[PDB]
């Protein structure tokens, strides 16, 4: 055969997707806390 | 955001409703019966 061949139009072994997971895990929490009160926070405890 | 930001909002005043928990109400017992059927069943009328 004449020609050798030039590589051109080449290819990727096992070429996978991003994985995508059907189960759709859990939403995750945030780490800070909810900005209650920022002068009185945590009752005040009134007395007699 | 969301119920999450209710979930974080905890402090000294939740403690007489949801500290050292007792129960939830995310799973109910029901209690085993024993084992019966109920049939309707004519009586006889005496008289007229």
């Amino acid at each position: 055969q004449p020609r050798g061949y030039a590589g051109l139009r080449p290819y990727e072994k096992n070429y996978e997707g991003i994985a995508e997971a059907d189960v759709s895990a859990l939403q995750a929490r945030y780490l800070d806390q909810t900005r209650g009160r920022p002068r009185t926070g945590d009752g005040d405890t009134e007395p007699i | 955001a969301g119920g999450l930001s209710q979930l974080v909002a905890y402090g000294a005043q939740d403690v007489y409703l949801t500290g050292n928990p007792q129960i939830t109400f995310f799973k109910t017992v029901y209690r085993r019966y024993t084992n019966f059927a109920i049939e309707s069943i004519q009586q006889t009328i005496n008289g007229s």
